[PDB]
């Protein structure tokens, strides 16, 4: 009952952030402060959609 | 001549020997011992009671940071 549609391996192409866990975990607080916004907007994104492919920008 | 030697108890006699019960008190009373479980319960508890909250604070700064690291 309809082919499932999926994005082309090159639209799921990004700069990777390869730190680590500790690394990530040492910045948190910080991170969320500065970059707020646009989490924010894809957390918003997500949860409105409903739908990973609909929030890949 | 000799005279006669024979196992005999000393001249007078042998010193006193004790036979009866000795057993001594050698304790607190039962208000003091509760008194001190009492305290030291109440010591343990304040600082349980600390210990906790600070345990608590710190939980949330670690949930803080996986809240930030989500997205």
């Amino acid at each position: 009952p309809g082919i499932v549609e999926l994005p082309t391996l090159e639209d799921l192409k990004v700069q990777e952030v390869k730190v680590s866990s500790s690394v990530l975990k040492a910045a948190a607080h910080h991170y969320g402060a500065q970059c707020d916004k646009p989490n924010k907007e894809f957390m918003l994104c997500r949860w409105e959609e409903k739908d990973p492919r609909r929030c890949l920008e | 001549a000799s005279k006669v030697k024979q196992d005999m108890p000393p001249p007078g006699g042998y010193g006193p020997i004790d036979y009866k019960r000795n057993l001594p008190r050698r304790g607190l009373s039962g208000y003091s011992m509760f008194a001190v479980g009492i305290g030291t319960l109440l010591f343990g508890y304040w600082s349980m009671m600390k210990w906790n909250r600070e345990r608590r604070r710190l939980q949330i700064e670690d949930f803080e940071a996986r809240i930030a690291l989500m997205p």
